[PDB]
């Protein structure tokens, strides 16, 4: 039984699915599950009462809005079991989990047992002939073409710098953070609250998701930024009440940088990705500074780039050709990474087979990642 | 007894220094038993030593080291020296 | 110009206002401006036509009354002038504003645009030759002697839980809710319809408040209430009619706690004060949770403090020691500390000068202050 597999990109923020050997995921829709508030009183209402993809996109108000993955671990395993099954359903994709076999991804350096429970959801729930769990840094190098080369990656979970030379994933080198997108929206809502504007309710978060992804832009000096005062821009919210953003717009997105402002010790987004590159090899230190590739949205901030390239400037040693690439579409860099890792004649050596995993177990699916 | 060293010297000195002793009671049985007792009692500590110096460190070393002197203060807020320097605690 | 300070006590339902080194407030009366809804036809009326204070709560069947003041948060700046003016007149203090430094209070994570206007009102309006803002939870410490600890308030605005441990009042564990005392009158206010009294007024919306504060109890199992039949207890208005209030007023002040009844996905009091508690560090969490310390009105409820208990039991890490300490006079313990740390010689590194804040502005204030 060897159908065209699927591809499932997880992740806490959004979630691709689609076939392999595409351009583009056709199917992308948030992760998360919105559930009533309100009561239901007249005949002929919204039917169901889970609600995932463009129809909570659709009917935000009505419903709270709860995510099921914080940081690249699941909380909620029947929120995501319920997510899954929408993915496969007639909504989305029109097909079979029997048919298939699953192409999933994760952030690294996770907890195994959430890897366990996602395989046992896989093989027991649906029946899924074959399944293979894989990084998000090794796919969107194998999206770009390059095989040597350090991926800065910044979803809405994790943050993760990983070192690869020549097809060999360094797992030592692997730096992580729980520190991304979510709380940045989570930093720029309390901020917002210190100008004025408060948003409390889980439907009302998403609009300082779209404040955060529209108007912000990180400033080079940050010092220079503070000392100046800002213009206060405008924005309209789907209401239609303005709202003067002021100095919170610049501020919410120093939390990559700078973690100590939500109060929680981590490295950076910058240190972490000069950290990755200390932790390799001597020699292999100037291959991996010259491709350093980006991904995820929360690497789209307005002068982002130039602010990790000036980092770099001030820790890494003097004299060395740095360079941060990154592809056009930076949002589906992993799902093309995936599909192109799935359409291979290698890919059917590598997964793990139901009658492998019916005989050994979670120690089959442990061996076969790594 | 099982003694474990590694050392690093760039930018300055690191190194890990263990050891582990270990007794132990075996009965003999045959020789392609005890060949394969002994060899399990050893792969099975020589394991866990391992595991316990790889896993214990990785993140226990990261809570001692941090438990002497921590990453961030109490507050978790970089100390501010305005503060510091007109500010009075007690009674 | 270093003479004895006034520390004017800000709340959204009661104001306090008096001297340094007290060991009460001599002048306490409610945040409001009456103003007259009759037309005045004979003469030897009560002139002035704004009314504050005393004379205001004499007549209240006159004044159509009106709060400046909503969740910490100042909206009528025009009434908080005169309000803050009729502080200083000859009627409560009588003293003036050029003479002595102010102390005044905020909630935290309010408007920084308020704060600056507070300032703008102090030093240009009146003309005070230094001002100093502070939080509610750092002074509650001080009126009880403790450094240690959390300080749960519950006001007529705001409940914030702000857990600090030896003089430092930690910024990114302030949890805060608009929910609070107000919004628990304006519950019980709209239960009393639909058990059969109205109360549409503004001067009759005092009635209501004067209900909740005599007639309210905190029932620490809500289910088995709900389940049981209450007894209607009677309560005799200023007119003399008689209201049977029944199931209103157990139900009422079950909004801090659940803030689902109002229609506002909000934490709640319990709930608040676990999370200050959790956001905190891990090594300082046992001792927050020995000292934990009440303040505000709507703390005076019956059997509110066992509710709390039995909350933090709930939610809590078990085998823990929980301890809710509670001061005689919880109403001042925010002016009383207030009060102390004006006494203290220390005050007068801590403020801010007429002449700093011409040179500087609004910078200084926010330095200052944190
Ligand atoms: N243009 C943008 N600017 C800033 N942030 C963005 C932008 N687009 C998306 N984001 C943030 O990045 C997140 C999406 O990142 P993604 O890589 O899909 O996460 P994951 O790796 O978990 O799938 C969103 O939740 C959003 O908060
Ligand atoms: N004994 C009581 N029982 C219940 N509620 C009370 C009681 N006393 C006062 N309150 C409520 O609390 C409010 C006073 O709160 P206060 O301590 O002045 O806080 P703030 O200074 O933040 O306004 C009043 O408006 C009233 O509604």
């Amino acid at each position: 039984i060897a159908n065209q597999p699927v591809v499932i990109d997880n992740g806490s923020g959004v979630i691709k699915a689609g076939f392999a050997g595409d351009q583009i995921p056709k199917y992308c829709f948030p992760n998360y599950v919105g559930r009533p508030k309100h009561v239901r009183v007249m005949a002929g209402a919204l039917e169901g009462d889970i609600f995932i993809g463009p129809k909570a996109e659709e009917h935000r108000g009505l419903l709270s809005i709860r995510y099921p993955m914080e940081h690249g671990i699941v909380k909620d395993w029947n929120d995501m079991e319920r997510i899954w099954q929408y993915v496969y359903s007639k909504e989305q994709l029109q097909t079979f989990s029997e048919e298939h076999p699953v192409l999933l991804t994760e952030a690294p350096l996770n907890p195994r047992k959430n890897r366990e429970r996602a395989a046992e959801v896989f093989f027991e729930t649906f029946n899924v002939p074959a399944l293979f769990i894989s990084m998000q840094a090794v796919l969107s190098l194998y999206a770009t073409g390059r095989t040597t080369g350090v991926v800065l990656d910044s979803g809405d979970g994790v943050t993760h710098a990983v070192p690869i030379y020549e097809g060999f994933a360094m797992p030592h080198s692997i730096m992580r953070i729980d520190i991304a997108g979510r709380d940045v929206s989570r930093f720029l809502r309390l901020y917002l609250r210190k100008e004025g504007y408060d948003f409390h309710s889980s439907s009302e978060f998403e609009i300082v998701k779209a404040i955060k992804e529209r108007a912000c832009y990180l400033s080079i000096n940050p010092q220079k930024d503070e000392t100046l005062e800002t213009e206060k821009a405008q924005y309209y919210l789907p209401d239609g009440s303005t709202i003067e953003i002021g100095p919170s717009r610049f501020r919410a997105p120093e939390l990559l940088f700078r973690p100590d402002l939500i109060g929680e010790e981590s490295e950076g987004i910058h240190e972490v990705l000069v950290f990755a590159i200390q932790k390799s090899d001597m020699d292999l230190r100037r291959t991996l500074f010259s491709n350093i590739v980006l991904s995820g949205g929360s690497t789209l901030f307005k002068g982002f780039g130039d602010r990790l390239l000036s980092e770099v400037k001030k820790l890494a040693p003097k004299d060395v050709k740095i360079r941060i690439s990154a592809p056009q579409e930076r949002l589906y860099s992993t799902w093309i990474g995936g599909s192109i890792l799935a359409s291979l004649d290698t890919f059917k050596k590598m997964w793990v087979s139901k009658k492998e995993y019916e005989e050994d177990g979670a120690r089959s699916i442990h061996r076969k990642t790594f | 007894v099982l003694k474990i060293q590694v050392h690093y010297y760039e930018d300055g000195n690191v190194q890990l220094v263990s050891h582990k002793d270990v007794q132990d009671s075996v009965t003999v049985s045959n020789e392609a038993q005890t060949a394969k007792e002994f060899i399990k009692i050893i792969e099975h500590a020589e394991n866990e030593y391992q595991t316990a110096i790889s896993e214990n460190y990785q993140t226990m070393s990261d809570t001692t080291f941090k438990a002497l002197r921590r990453q961030l203060p109490v507050t978790r807020t970089k100390i501010d020296w305005n503060k510091i320097l007109s500010y009075k605690i007690g009674k």
